[PDB]
This record gives structure tokens, C-alpha cells and sequence, in this order.
């Protein structure tokens, strides 16, 4: 359904939500999955409202491939909903990659390729590195964290859109955003390329 | 479903503890006990059995007229059980939880002291009266504008310290079937005697307290009770209230229980109302709201507006991000909305002068 | 052949209902003497077209019958989900009494508006269409109906005073089950019955 | 699975239909229900034993009545008169010249739900609602704004006070639900067409006094006030009269809106005119101008329905096209209409 | 007649009214002089008869 | 079975030859108001064949009102 369908109206919200509703447990960790073709049209509506009872389970497989389904397909365009979403998060108490894997994949989301000057100011996003590097204490995932931040943040040179605005799709990302859904060791580490 | 499969593992014992106690049906009141083994009880099935107990049950441990546990085949006594009335509209009138505290208040500081001290000053130390006490008050007066009402109660929402106290709408007093909210009214007060001293508060205590009479024909009848009734439930000796009372009005009518409150109640105070300076807390309600530009100031706003209340001068500062989202300004300055402020005061003043004065005269 | 096309035409023809560009018709009345036929127009027709018939209250009783309590008005506007096309009517408010100037303002105020929130929820929101209502009056509140009417929303017919016309033939109507010989004269005895009703 | 194949024999062979009433804190459920029969239920199962609450039905064994199961039954008065659902087609492209008005209240139809991220990068919490009003007989024209909000969340419309003034109170209580039920529909859009509360005066069946009435609509404030409400339901209010209303309702919400509906002015009536006779095919000497241009202080609602005169004689010929011959001529019934009617 | 006669005694006999149908298969009906009951399927008519 | 039917159960009837009755014909003020009871009781009961040959059902309607008097 995520491929084999491509056209400009969604279309596929029947045998999407089809598939969920009728499939067996634990498939609807892959169902999200979808979200990075279809949900170009208007990501804002749908994404954010789903996933968000998604975001709160406890299955920490779930809860990587919800933040993850997000992902770049609604990292296009920014809103306060987010930025004031980002709170709360960080502060569970729950260990493994996921809980940083959610959080910091969820500020890139502000904006791609976009500042600092021109426009939106990297005190801020210094300053919530710094605040958010202070717990457990390493946990050197929070170095991880606070270069991941500034992968995509301090880069920029790069204007995407979508890729592509021209249509074409990213034959890495997609690739590389497949192998982590069950990341165990090394394989989220080819997928930093990105 | 772990949770709905240990959910259905263990009606084995509950079905091996379903033999017992199960048959406690019909709760059921006690009439008369004559002498030592016997015993009459009385149920709204339309069953009236004059009849024994089982011996968990104690004689002096129980008292008349009581709804108890009973197995219907013996007609035994199986426990008392102490409640009796009333049905969800209770529920829906008692309320819990806390929100909206102190810091809240628009500026307003010994308007709401003087109220501060008769209700959770006492309350913080009952103990404060052992010396020195005398009493903490009978009751309160509070009536004027809309700000501001019942945030005061939501002011004692929130730092109330001990047990929720319990709202009164009031048009759910005034009832069909007459004498419906009678009952509620003599029986909520020992439902709030079972949370011990809990306090209540009464809204729209001018249109339920309705006074006085026409010759004819009430109408206000079964009404005239429930006044005067409150005023029973007001002169009943006991505690009176060990919840003490707060109480908000419009208008000074009613009359009797504002005549009957010198004969009981105590503390006549008022709103605020609005006032030359706590206007700039109304306005600093929303100081740390936005973010202030530097140049914007709070007495050039706060001179221009008399009469303000708390409520439109609230939305007043508000109505800038209304005109800022509309016309894409990225923060407002005081210019922009006084623009639309002295608009928004003689826009809505043209046809309403919201006369407060004239409510109550 | 004025409430014909009121009728028909949204039950027969309605595909070119958009071929001209407007919707159904939202009601009609008939004013005039109380008057005969009215009624009989009203189930009648219904009749004519099958369509089922409805009535306003009602009493007393068919009231909590359907539902327990409400605005009350909802359930009757589902019964029509039921069944359509379907007939509504204003039983009867149609007399010079009911007015009193103010106490019979409220009664039929809402009677009012058992056509508008009626009206409110068939041009307002919902669907779709082959429902209708009536209204009946002389005066009075037919003049109040202009205080409902500004225009908004439904169709004045006036109900006729009866003339010789209708007096013979409706005589004979009445007349086919009686038994009578054909010398009786038709002249006289429509023309010594002027005015009166109806009935 | 075998629990599934457990439990049916205690739950065998059948099952009431109880009322669930009051708990033992304890989690014993007292219960009255036909005739007056309680219960115990300390059960493990399908509870969720907090929320199932007071006030509720349950379903019984027959040995001994304990509650297996639960259910929300409706249907019922309460959600039907709600519902459903509706959006008609209508939108607001279809009234033109007032967008001073609407763009007003766009920022009011849109903040909430769509767009919502500048009400809170502001902070400054603008959540009021709206009130609405205007002459002659407006309202509808505040429906073709109210068409097009049902582009988002949810809508319900209601009018007047009258299912209160049926009968002897009966309190608020059908507004109380209808109230908070938009809580349970929450997020949602609730409105009430001309307040008549006070407007008019008599009542139909059985209503009495003033003061019932006057606080039925105290209560519709009050419990709206709130203590302490969230809750939207952003509340939609209009009355065409803004006498009668207590000035009172307008400071606790809605504070900021009420809506002036201006009468038709020359170009609008042109603006709004052409919308109709769009479907309705003129005639070659049809004018869209000059007879509105000469008629004065008109409504949307007849410069609508002043079509549908040609669609009844047009129609009657059936003719797929309007005749001004007859659409001026026949005007006159439309103007017989205002004018000696 | 007399297995009948024998059938009808310990148990009765009255008309329901179906108001609500179940997952479970069970049905909400009325005990209409009393009432309600929820009772299941009643293998001959099936849910979707009725 | 049913009844045979019936005997019935409440009343029943008779009320004349095991009393009271009252002679009417001391008050003939009534006269025009036994106008309708004249033609509305005796043949309505007594001929059901004269209303197929009129042409005309006999109603159930009949009313009183006033007291007092
Ligand atoms: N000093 C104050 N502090 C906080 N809020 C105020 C103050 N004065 C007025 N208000 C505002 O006025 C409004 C009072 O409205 P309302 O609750 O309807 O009053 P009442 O319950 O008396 O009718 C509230 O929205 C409140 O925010
Ligand atoms: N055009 C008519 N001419 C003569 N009699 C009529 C005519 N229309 C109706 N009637 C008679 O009048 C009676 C009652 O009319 P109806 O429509 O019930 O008026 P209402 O509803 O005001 O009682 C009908 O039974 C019919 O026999
Ligand atoms: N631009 C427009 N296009 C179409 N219709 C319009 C326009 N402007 C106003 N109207 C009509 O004017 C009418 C006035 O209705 P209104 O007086 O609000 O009725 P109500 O009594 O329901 O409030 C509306 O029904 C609307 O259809």
C-alpha cells in the first residue's frame, strides 16, 4: 500500500486503516510504516492526531516506529503543537535508545536546511542541548544526541523539499529507514548517513 | 488482555466467596426492638418483618430505622450499612479536585483577606480557636459584578487543604414534585456531616432563597419552603455548619435569608469591583502572557479605562493577539489594541453599560 | 392546481428540481374560513401521491410515547426518516380563539415553531427532501405569520369562501350513497344555502 | 480462549439488565433496579470498576445477580436531538460584501481546531466564543456562516429555551445534558438560534413563573460560567432582539463577539442576486440591476425567494427559463408579500 | 400435548422485544411486565434476522 | 378454551327491574333538549336497516353539559 500506491489525494485511508483494524497483533508496529509517501498530501491533520495515542504506549518497538513514521514526512513544515509536545518527553524515565531516539528525531522537525541567520536564532537549540545533556549522566546517548541535533541542524546547505518538490523520493533514507525497525547493534549507525 | 486474562482467572474465588454474603439482599431499615432477641424491619420491596439477627450483630452497635444487610430467608441481621440517600445529582453537586489558586487573584488583596480569615485561616488551625476561641463566623456575604464570583470558591478549589468541598447549582434546588430538593437540602448536610466539617457553597443563592410573597397564588409556596427551610437547616442548633458558609449573590434581595443572616450569619463584604491600580493586575494577568515589549506600559492602558471589571479588560489584552494573528503581527504593541480597546469599551459600551450599580439598586 | 405542483413535483420529477435550480418547496398553507377541505386537501393528497401523513400535537400522550422527554420535535422530525415522502400538518390552530392576544401566543408560539425549528432543521441542516408542512388560519396570525414571514420560508395560499360552484356537485357528492330521485332540483338548493361552510 | 469457555456457565444460562446505583467503597455495588434489588459485585472482570460510576445500568446474573458486563445505551432523546450530522453543501463563498464580518469571526471558526498554534505563541488564551445578532429576522445568513464551519470538528443547533418551559422544572436539565454532552463530543460547536427566553413571553403547555424561566436562563450562564469548565463546545449565541437578554451574559462569555448584521446595501443585493438566477436561466431582457436597483431595503431571504415566483408560472408553462415579463410583473406578489404583508 | 403440557410449566412462556443485538451474541431485550433481561443466541435466528 | 362467552364480570346492567327507575314525563321543559334523544335512541337501536336506506351512518355522538341545572 505504501508504494504500490502514489497519486496527489490520499485515497488509501480505507485500505490503510483496513489493514490495521483487520490484521493480527503485533503487525500494527509496521502499519505506520506508510506515512512517508501517502501522507505528503496534508500530514498535518492526520499524523499528529494518530499517532499521538500511539505515542504514549508502553511497547518501546511501537513507540520507535511512531516517532519514526513521523519522521521527515512532517518535518516539512512547523507549529507550536509540536514545539509545545516537545515537553514531557524527554523526562520519562525510561531507558533504551527509543526514549532519545523520540525525542531528538521530534525537534527535527522545526524546520530542514532552514537558519540560522536568517532566520531562527541557535541559542535556543543550544540551550536545549545543554539542559538535556545534564541526566544520567552518560549515558553517552546524549552525546548522541546533542550531534545528532546539529546533523541536520547545523548543515543546512541542503534544501529539502521534499525531497523532491520535483518528485523523485530518497533512495537512502527509505533504505536506511527500514533496517532500525528492529535496531539492535549497528544497523541505525548506516542509517546516519542521512 | 493480561489485564483481561487475570481479569476472568479468579471468579473461581469469587464464586466460591459468591456463596457467602451474596443473599445480604434487601437493604433494609429496623423499626422496634422490644426486648433483647427480637427485632422489626422495614423495606421498600413492600416487606416488613419483625424478626432476628445473625449473631456477628451486636444490639447497642445499632440504631433505629437503619438500612442493613439481611439473608431474606431467615430475614436475619447481617450488617448496617449507613447510607441512604441521594442519587448522582449529589454527585454531580459534590465535587472534588483542586485548580485556579491564590495567585490568580486580579490584584484584589484585602477584599479577599477578610474573606481569607473567616474560611481557611480557620481552617489552617482549627486549633486557633482552643485559646482564644469563642468562634470562627457563622456566614458571609459576597454580591456585585461577575469578577469576580465563584473563582473565589475555585480559589478555595485549589488550596483547600483537607477534604473537596461541594458546589450548588441552583436551578437544580427548584424542582417538580413538590418537596424534591427539600430532601437534598435537610439530607446533603448530613452527607456533608459524613465528610466532617467539609465546607460547602452555594450559587445562585438569590434565585433559590427566593423572597418575599404575593397574596396569591405561589408558585413561591413550595419555594417559600425551601428559604425558610434553609433557614430550619439554618436554625438547626447543630453544628452550624462546622463547614461555616460562603455565600455569592447578585441583588440584596432576597430579603429573609439577608435578614435572617444578622440573625445568623456574619461578614457582609463586597467586590471588587474594579479599582484605579488592581486593574494593572488584571492587566498583569497577563504579564508574563506574550511577551511585553519593552515599551508597552500598564498605567497608560490602566488610566483610560474606568469601571472595568475583571472580564472584557481580561479579553481587552487578549483582543491584540485577535488583530496580531489577523493582521500577521509578530508580537502587539499597546498602541494596536488600545486602538481597538477604546473601540472595544465604547463598541460594547454604545448599547451596554453593563450597570452593576444598578443590579443591585 | 397551485398545491399540485408543491406535491408532484418533488415526488415525481425532482431530477429537474435542479434543472430549474431550487430546492423543495417548505411548506404551504390555506387561509380563509375554518373552514373545509383543508384538511381533507392535506391527507388527501397525501393520499393521492401514498405519500404517509403526519399531525402536530398530538395531546397528551403521544408525546412520551415516543422517547421520554426532549425538545420533543427531534423524534417526529426522525419518524420522517422512516418513511418518505411524508405529509406533516398543523392540527388545527386554525380558529380566531386561540389568539387571547398573549396566553395563546406561547401555545401557539410554539406551534410557530413547530414549523420553524421544523423549518430550522429541514432548510437549515439535515436532509433531504419530501417533507412538508402545513399551516391553517383566517386572520390574526396569519398577519403574525407575516411576523414569520419576511419572506422566510414558505408558501401563502388562501383558503376560498364556498360559492355555488363546489354547492351543487359536493351536494351530489354527498349525495351518491342516499337515496333520492333525479326530479330534485339543483338550482334551489345550492342557491338557498349562501354563505355558511362546509360543512 | 478458555476463560472465554469459563465463564459463560457463571454468567449462564441468562443475564438481566440491572441499574447500576451506589458502591460500598469497598467496591460492593448497591443497586436499585427493578424492583429495588441490590447487589455485591467485587467482580474481576471487563472493570474498569471505577468508571462504570453511579447513576448507570448494569447487566445481573440471575444466581446470584452479580454484574458480568456493562453497556452505554443510546439512542435516547439525548443524542438524537444533537445529531446527525449534518454539513449541507453551503458555504461561506455564498455571502459576499459582509466578509468584514465573517473575517471577523474567521479567526474565531478557525483558531479553534485549525491553525491553532498562534493562540498559543501568543499564550493569551482568546478561547470566549462568539454571540451573534441583527436585523430584521437574520440569522440564517449567520447559518450560511454556520454552513460553512461544519468544514471543522463538529456542530449542533438548538432553539430557544422550550424544552424547559414545557412543564414545570425539570431545571436546566435537558440544557444540563445537551450541555455536557458536547463535553462527551468534545471538541465540538453547540449554537442556539434567537434567544426568545424573555423575547416572548407565553409559553406552551405548562410554565410558570418568571423567575423558573428567568433562572433556567441564569443556569444556562451559570453552569456555561463554569465551575470550572474547560470544556468546548465553543459556544455559537444569537438573538435578531438584543434588548430582552440579561446584559450579564456577554462579560463571562461570549465577551469579545457580537456580530452587527448590516442591512443590504445596493451592491450587495447585486453581489447576492446573481447567485440564485445563476441555475435559473433568464430571459433575454432579464436585468439583474435595475429592479433591485429601484427596490429598497430588501432581504437575502426574498431576493432568494423572489425567484421562486417565476418558478412557479415558468413552471407552470414548464419552462426552464425565467421571464422577467412575468419576473417583473410577478415581483408584485412578492411585493404585494412585503408590502401588505 | 403432554410433553408440551409437560415442557411449559417449569418454565412459562412470554414475547420479548429486541432492542439491542451483542458481539457476544446475547440480544437486549425487554421482560416487558418487569425488567429488562440480556439474553444470547437462539441458534436458529441468527443476529442479522432481526 | 375460552369462556362460553360470558358471564362477564363487574355490574352488570339491569338497574330497571331491579330499580330504581324515575318517571320523565313530570318535566317536559326539556322537551327541544329530547328533540335529539328522540330521533338519537329509539330508532338508532331499534333500526339498523333504515341507515342503509337513508344513506346516512348513525353516529355514537351524543353529549350533556351545564350542571346545574
Ligand atoms: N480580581 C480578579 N481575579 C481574577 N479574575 C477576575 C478578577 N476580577 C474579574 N475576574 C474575571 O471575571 C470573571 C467572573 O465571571 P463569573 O465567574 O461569571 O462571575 P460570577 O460567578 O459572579 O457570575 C472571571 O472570568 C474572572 O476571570
Ligand atoms: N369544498 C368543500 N365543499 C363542501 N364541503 C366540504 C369541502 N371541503 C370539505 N368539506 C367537508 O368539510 C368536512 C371537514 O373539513 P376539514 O378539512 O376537516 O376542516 P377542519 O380540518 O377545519 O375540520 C369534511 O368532512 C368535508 O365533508
Ligand atoms: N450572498 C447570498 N447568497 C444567497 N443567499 C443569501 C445571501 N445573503 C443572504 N442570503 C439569504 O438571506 C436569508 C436571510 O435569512 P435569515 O433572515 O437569517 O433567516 P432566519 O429567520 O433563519 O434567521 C438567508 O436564508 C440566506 O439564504
Amino acid at each position: 500500500i505504501a508504494m504500490g500506491e502514489e497519486i496527489g489525494a490520499e485515497m488509501a485511508l480505507r485500505t490503510f486503516g483496513h489493514l490495521l483494524r483487520y490484521g493480527e497483533p503485533t503487525l500494527r508496529r509496521a502499519v505506520p510504516l506508510a506515512l512517508a509517501l501517502i501522507s505528503v498530501s496534508n500530514p498535518r491533520l492526520n499524523i499528529l492526531d494518530t499517532l499521538s495515542k500511539f505515542s504514549h504506549d508502553a511497547d518501546p518497538e511501537v513507540s520507535y516506529n511512531s516517532i519514526f513514521a513521523m519522521g521527515m514526512v512532517g518535518s516539512g513544515t512547523n507549529n507550536a503543537r509540536l514545539a509545545a509536545m516537545l515537553r514531557q518527553l524527554a523526562q520519562y524515565h525510561a531507558k533504551d535508545p527509543n526514549n532519545l531516539f523520540m525525542v531528538r528525531l521530534a525537534q527535527g522537525l522545526t524546520h530542514l536546511g532552514k537558519g540560522t541567520l536568517t532566520l531562527c536564532p541557535y541559542h535556543s537549540d543550544r540551550q536545549l542541548m545543554s539542559q538535556v545533556a545534564v541526566a544520567g549522566l552518560l549515558t553517552v546517548l546524549v552525546s548522541f544526541l546533542d550531534v545528532r541535533n546539529i546533523i541536520l541542524g547545523k548543515s543546512h546547505y541542503v534544501l529539502y523539499g521534499l525531497v523532491a518538490a520535483m518528485q523523485p523520493r530518497m533512495l537512502v533514507t527509505f533504505d536506511e529507514e527500514l533496517r532500525p525497525l528492529p535496531v539492535s547493534v549497528r544497523v541505525g549507525q548506516a542509517v546516519d548517513v542521512v | 488482555a493480561p489485564p483481561a486474562l487475570w481479569d476472568l482467572a479468579a471468579d473461581k474465588q469469587t464464586l466460591q466467596s459468591e456463596q457467602p454474603l451474596q443473599v445480604a439482599r434487601c437493604t433494609k431499615i429496623i423499626n422496634a426492638d422490644s426486648e433483647d432477641p427480637k427485632y422489626i424491619i422495614n423495606v421498600k420491596q413492600f416487606a416488613k418483618f419483625v424478626v432476628d439477627l445473625s449473631d456477628q450483630v451486636a444490639p447497642t452497635d445499632i440504631e433505629e430505622g437503619m438500612r442493613v444487610g439481611v439473608d431474606r430467608n431467615k430475614y436475619q441481621i447481617h450488617i448496617p450499612l449507613p447510607p441512604k440517600i441521594d442519587p448522582t445529582v449529589t454527585m454531580m453537586q459534590v465535587e472534588e479536585k483542586p485548580d485556579v489558586t491564590y495567585s490568580d487573584v486580579g490584584g484584589c488583596k484585602e477584599q479577599i483577606e477578610k474573606l481569607r480569615e473567616v474560611v481557611e485561616t480557620p481552617l489552617l488551625h482549627p486549633e486557633r480557636f482552643v485559646n482564644l476561641g469563642i468562634e470562627p463566623p457563622k456566614g458571609v456575604l459576597l454580591f456585585g459584578p461577575p469578577g469576580t464570583g465563584k473563582t473565589l470558591c475555585a480559589r478555595a478549589v485549589a488550596n483547600r487543604t483537607d477534604a473537596c468541598f461541594i458546589r450548588v447549582i441552583g436551578s437544580e434546588l427548584v424542582q417538580k414534585y413538590v418537596g424534591e430538593g427539600a430532601r437534598m437540602v435537610r439530607e446533603l448536610f448530613e452527607m456533608a456531616r459524613t465528610k466532617k466539617a467539609c465546607l460547602i457553597f452555594f450559587d445562585e443563592i438569590d434565585a433559590i432563597g427566593g423572597a418575599r410573597f404575593d397574596d396569591g397564588a405561589g408558585g413561591d409556596n413550595e419555594v417559600q419552603r425551601t428559604m425558610l427551610e434553609l433557614i430550619n437547616q439554618l436554625d438547626g442548633f447543630d453544628p452550624r455548619g462546622n463547614i461555616k458558609v460562603l455565600m455569592a449573590t447578585n441583588r440584596p434581595d432576597t430579603l429573609d435569608p439577608a435578614l435572617m443572616r444578622p440573625g445568623r450569619l456574619d461578614r457582609k463584604i463586597e467586590f471588587s469591583l474594579p479599582d484605579l491600580e488592581g486593574r494593572t493586575h488584571i492587566f498583569k494577568i497577563h504579564a508574563r502572557s506574550m511577551s511585553v515589549e519593552r515599551d508597552i506600559r500598564f498605567e497608560l492602558l490602566a488610566r483610560l479605562c474606568p469601571n472595568s471589571t475583571g472580564a472584557e479588560i481580561r479579553s481587552v489584552c487578549t483582543e491584540a493577539g485577535m488583530f496580531a494573528i489577523r493582521a500577521r503581527r509578530k508580537i502587539a504593541t499597546e498602541k494596536d489594541f488600545l486602538e481597538a480597546v477604546n473601540k472595544v469599551i465604547k463598541s460594547y459600551a454604545k448599547f451596554s453599560a453593563t450597570p452593576r450599580y444598578m443590579t443591585y439598586n | 392546481k397551485e398545491i399540485k405542483e408543491v406535491i408532484e413535483l418533488p415526488v415525481k420529477h425532482p431530477e429537474l428540481f435542479e434543472a430549474l435550480g431550487i430546492a423543495q418547496p417548505k411548506g404551504v398553507l390555506l387561509y380563509g374560513p375554518p373552514g373545509t377541505g383543508k384538511t381533507l386537501l392535506a391527507r388527501a393528497v397525501a393520499h393521492h401521491t401514498d405519500c404517509t401523513f403526519i399531525r402536530v400535537s398530538g395531546s397528551e400522550l403521544v408525546q412520551k410515547f415516543i422517547g421520554e422527554g426532549a425538545r420533543m420535535v427531534r423524534e417526529l422530525f426522525v419518524m420522517a426518516r422512516e418513511h418518505a415522502p411524508s405529509i406533516i400538518f398543523m392540527d388545527e390552530i386554525d380558529s380566531i380563539g386561540s389568539s387571547r392576544l398573549e396566553g395563546g401566543s406561547g401555545g401557539d408560539s410554539e406551534v410557530q415553531r413547530t414549523m420553524l425549528e421544523l423549518l430550522n432543521q429541514l432548510d437549515g441542516f439535515e436532509a433531504t427532501k419530501n417533507i412538508k408542512v402545513i399551516m391553517a388560519t383566517n386572520r390574526i396570525d396569519i398577519l403574525d405569520s407575516a411576523l414569520l414571514r419576511p419572506g422566510r420560508i414558505d408558501r401563502k395560499i388562501e383558503f376560498p369562501p364556498p360559492n355555488e360552484e363546489a354547492r351543487l356537485d359536493i351536494l351530489k357528492i354527498h349525495s351518491r350513497k342516499m337515496n333520492l330521485t333525479r326530479g330534485i332540483n339543483l338550482r334551489k338548493i345550492a342557491e338557498l344555502m349562501p354563505g355558511a361552510s362546509g360543512a | 480462549e478458555e476463560e472465554r469457555s469459563k465463564v459463560d456457565d457463571l454468567r449462564g444460562t441468562p443475564m438481566s439488565v440491572g441499574t447500576l446505583e451506589e458502591i460500598i467503597d469497598d467496591n460492593h455495588a448497591i443497586v436499585s433496579t427493578s424492583v429495588g434489588s441490590e447487589h455485591y459485585v467485587s467482580i474481576l472482570s471487563f472493570v474498569d470498576k471505577d468508571l462504570l460510576e453511579p447513576g448507570c445500568s448494569v447487566l445481573l446474573n440471575h444466581k446470584v445477580h452479580a454484574v458480568i458486563g456493562v453497556l452505554m445505551d443510546d439512542t435516547d432523546p439525548l443524542v438524537t436531538v444533537m445529531k446527525v450530522e449534518k454539513a449541507p453543501q453551503e458555504t461561506y463563498a455564498d455571502i459576499g460584501g459582509l466578509d468584514n464580518q465573517i473575517q471577523e469571526i474567521k479567526e474565531s471558526v478557525e483558531l479553534p481546531l485549525t491553525h491553532p498554534e498562534y493562540y498559543e505563541e501568543m499564550g493569551i488564551k482568546p478561547p470566549k466564543g462568539v454571540i451573534l445578532y441583527g436585523p430584521p429576522g437574520t440569522g440564517k445568513t449567520l447559518l450560511a456562516k454556520a454552513v460553512a464551519n461544519q468544514t471543522s470538528a463538529t456542530f449542533l443547533r438548538v432553539v430557544g429555551s422550550e424544552l424547559i418551559q414545557k412543564y414545570l422544572g425539570d431545571g436546566p436539565k435537558l440544557v444540563r445534558e445537551l450541555f455536557r454532552v458536547a463535553e462527551e463530543h468534545a471538541p465540538s460547536i453547540v449554537f442556539i438560534d434567537e434567544i426568545d427566553a424573555i423575547g416572548t413571553k407565553r409559553y406552551d403547555s405548562n410554565s410558570g413563573g418568571e423567575r423558573e424561566i428567568q433562572r433556567t436562563m441564569l443556569e444556562l450562564l451559570n453552569q456555561l460560567d463554569g465551575f470550572d469548565s474547560r470544556g468546548d463546545v465553543k459556544v455559537i449565541m444569537a438573538t435578531n432582539r438584543i434588548e430582552t437578554l440579561d446584559p450579564a451574559l456577554i462579560r463571562p462569555g461570549r465577551i469579545d463577539r457580537k456580530i452587527e448584521f448590516p442591512l443590504p446595501d445596493e451592491k450587495t443585493k447585486k453581489r447576492i442576486f446573481q447567485i440564485h438566477t445563476s441555475r435559473m436561466t433568464l430571459a433575454d431582457d432579464v436585468t439583474l440591476d435595475d429592479l433591485i436597483m429601484a427596490k429598497d431595503d430588501l432581504s437575502g431571504a426574498d431576493i432568494k425567494a423572489i425567484c421562486t415566483e417565476a418558478g412557479l408560472m415558468a413552471l407552470r408553462e414548464r419552462r426552464m427559463k425565467v421571464t422577467n415579463e412575468d419576473f417583473k410583473k410577478s415581483k408584485e406578489n412578492v411585493l404585494y408579500k412585503k408590502q401588505e404583508g | 400435548l403432554r410433553e408440551e403440557l409437560q415442557l411449559l410449566q417449569e418454565q412459562g412462556s412470554y414475547v420479548g422485544e429486541v432492542v439491542r443485538a451483542m458481539d457476544k451474541k446475547k440480544v437486549l431485550v425487554k421482560v416487558h411486565p418487569e425488567g429488562k433481561f440480556v439474553v444470547d443466541v437462539d441458534k436458529n435466528i441468527d443476529i442479522n434476522d432481526v | 378454551d375460552v369462556l362460553p362467552p360470558e358471564a362477564d364480570s363487574s355490574i352488570m346492567m339491569l338497574t330497571s327491574d331491579q330499580k330504581p327507575d324515575v318517571m320523565y314525563a313530570d318535566i317536559g321543559g326539556m322537551d327541544i333538549q329530547k328533540q335529539e334523544v328522540r330521533e338519537a335512541v329509539e330508532l338508532p337501536l331499534t333500526h339498523f336497516e333504515l341507515y342503509k336506506q337513508i344513506g346516512i351512518d348513525p353516529p355514537r355522538g351524543v353529549l350533556m353539559y351545564g350542571p346545574p341545572g
